[PDB]
């Protein structure tokens, strides 16, 4: 029975390269069909490359070629995946996986039938060069019985930011959204509060934004259009 | 047609049966290659659920089954339980690419509360942001269940994906789901169109909000 | 009155065909065909190939046929020592590799693959139909 | 002197079996069997079930057989009017649904499933052997 143990999480700058290791225990790697699969956050599985019984070669997905190298060390039963010219879009959990369906006894062509039953635990690669940066805070003005208004907290690093309304006096109808991580490596978020439309002429609305690491403290007044 | 496609979301109540289609082509499922299915529980690595279209590995129960027909295959789950809530990926091999292909994935929700259509609010760029030669449209999506949504943006009648960043749905305090989508534009792009639209599809139904540079 | 083929075989032309019940190495596959008074599949015509491709079209399994060669420099031979007719199929798979027990050919998805003779696949047995 | 079964059929016990070359809806599958002086598979015994399960063990494909019911209140019946013999197999899948062309059974490896009769599948034909 076979297990795959991958190297630890890595943080890398755009333009660098990473090399993930995948150690096989329980059987010899030279007899076995190794694959690499990755998954960006909130996205689907992407096959990167692996052994093909069609021609008995290692293939990589066209999408990578140039950037991916797969190697195996027959002495340690270790597979390696090296990904070069790293971009933010390469931020992902990298997985090694193996076809163990015939336990080294079947012709390699059984690979297409059995699929990938044995999975490493995954290796997180974060590609970021973001430095501390305070947000810009823009009003999201109410327009045409309730009315929605908010604050856009744009282009900060790192998490988190706090948003309150009218210095804590307004909590009812407040929704602060989880941030988006942009391809730039900077975060943005919005806080919206739903209020009676009849209060807009009479009640002042202010979002209190705090981003400690940049010492950005801003109270933005939100005016009707 | 060197892809396999899956619907992004399926829903059922505990004890019910649901199906997920894997749609391929003459270059993969139709070329004699088999479909495997992978189950990914929240915060876990994928695991093999079905191999060779219909086989269950050890520790996968009888109520998961699968079949292949022509250029497609299907996963069937009877007797849904809460522990089946997960993302399901189909996979085949494609002889036109000489590589393996995953479907996009299908979020399976086991209904633990009634279905709730999303609230959608679309904000145009602020005067203050345009003054800094930038422009962000903000589409905020709340109180939806199940926790899956598709967002499409339009400039006039044309689809736009460039400069769109959309969050994964996040569970709110009240157990429904929240997402945001951001369209980054130049001021010129914003001023150059009659209107922009945010279209949110949930459980096959669509809500559209529109803003125009012209409005006050 | 005797039947062309035994029960559970397929009668096609002058021959009877049977799929193995399991996955075995090529030598054990050969022994099992012999114990059924048969031999591993021998493809001598495009008509033979068409029939077998249709017969296995329901299956994604690899099926050994009676074709082998000690190493890449040797010619492909059937179990009876007759050569491969070159016009019938191209052999894919491990065509450049050398294995201690030799290289053997299987059919899968209607296409022909060379692989290590000690690895396990399904197989196809054939024998003459009784047409006296 | 005649053969029990034609070329490209499998002789087993008193019957001949053929795997269809095409994937069609159940009614068209039935008409193709009829054109070969045959009918859709009828599983009569545990011995018939063992034979068919081994014959299809190479395949992940569904095969239509001669079992159907017009709607869920009706019994499952073979095309000859006979019922499903008890303790042979369970019918799985959506046995509860109503479809325009009715519900039909296919066999796949170790299981039998209900399905909408308009969906296309390979099928198994049988007819009596010449003995």
């Amino acid at each position: 029975q076979v297990q795959l143990v991958q190297s630890g999480a890595e943080v890398k700058k755009p333009g660098a390269s990473v090399k993930v290791s995948c150690k096989v225990s329980g059987y010899t790697l030279t007899e076995l069909s190794m694959h690499w699969v990755r998954q960006a956050p909130g996205k689907g599985l992407e096959w990167m490359g692996g052994f093909d019984p069609e021609d008995f070669k290692y293939h990589t997905h066209q999408k990578f070629q140039g950037r991916v190298t797969m190697t195996e060390d027959t002495s340690t039963d270790t597979a390696y995946m090296e990904l070069s010219s790293l971009r933010s879009e390469d931020t992902a959990v990298y997985y090694c996986a193996l076809v163990w369906g015939t336990q080294g006894k079947g012709v390699r062509g059984w690979d297409y039938y059995y699929g990938m039953d044995v999975w490493g635990q995954g290796t997180t690669v974060t590609v970021s060069s973001a430095s501390t940066k305070g947000p810009s805070v823009f009003p999201l003005a109410p327009s045409s019985g309730t009315a929605a208004l908010g604050c856009l907290v744009k282009d900060y690093f790192p998490e988190p930011v706090t948003v309150s309304w009218n210095s804590g006096a307004l909590t009812s109808g407040v929704h602060t959204f989880p941030a988006v991580l942009q391809s730039s490596g900077l975060y943005s978020l919005s806080s919206v509060v739903t209020v009676p439309s009849s209060s807009l002429g009479t009640q002042t609305y202010i979002c209190n934004v705090n981003h400690k690491p940049s010492n950005t403290k801003v109270d933005k007044r939100v005016e009707p259009k | 047609q060197s892809v396999v496609t899956q619907p992004p979301s399926v829903s059922g109540a505990p004890g019910q049966r649901v199906t997920i289609s894997c749609t391929g082509s003459s270059s993969n499922i139709g070329a004699g290659y088999d479909v495997h299915w992978y189950q990914q529980l929240p915060g876990t690595a994928p695991k093999l659920l079905i191999y060779g279209n219909s086989n269950r590995p050890s520790g996968v129960p009888d109520r998961f089954s699968g079949s292949k027909s022509g250029t497609s295959a299907s996963l069937a789950i009877t007797g849904l339980q809460a522990e089946d809530e997960a993302d399901y990926y189909c996979q085949s091999y494609d002889s036109s690419l000489s590589g393996w292909v995953f479907g996009g994935g299908t979020k399976l929700t086991v209904l633990g509360q009634p279905k709730a259509a999303p609230s959608v609010t679309l904000f145009p760029p602020s005067s203050e942001e345009l003054q800094a030669n930038k422009a962000t449209l903000v589409c905020l999506i709340s109180d939806f269940y199940p926790g899956a949504v598709t967002v499409a943006w339009k400039a006039d009648s044309s689809p736009v994906k460039a400069g769109v960043e959309t969050t994964t749905p996040s569970k709110q305090s009240n157990n429904k789901y929240a997402a945001s989508s951001y369209l980054s534009l130049t001021p010129e792009q914003w001023k150059s169109h009659r209107s922009y639209s945010c279209q949110v599809t949930h459980e096959g139904s669509t809500v559209e909000k529109t803003v125009a540079p012209t409005e006050c | 009155c005797s039947a062309p083929c035994p029960q559970d075989w397929i009668w096609h032309g002058e021959n009877c065909y049977l799929f193995s019940s399991g996955s075995f190495n090529w030598e054990k596959s050969q022994e099992k065909c012999l114990s059924l008074d048969a031999k591993l599949l021998k493809i001598n015509s495009t008509a033979d190939l068409d029939f077998i491709q249709q017969a296995i079209s329901y299956s994604s399994f690899p099926f050994w046929m009676g074709l082998s060669r000690r190493n890449p420099s040797y010619p492909w031979l059937w179990e009876d020592g007759s050569p491969l007719m070159p016009h019938l199929f191209r052999v894919r798979g491990a065509v450049s590799q050398t294995y201690p027990s030799g290289t053997c050919a299987y059919i899968q998805r209607g296409a022909v693959y060379a692989e290590n003779c000690i690895l396990a696949a399904f197989s196809i047995c054939q024998k003459k139909a009784n047409l006296r």
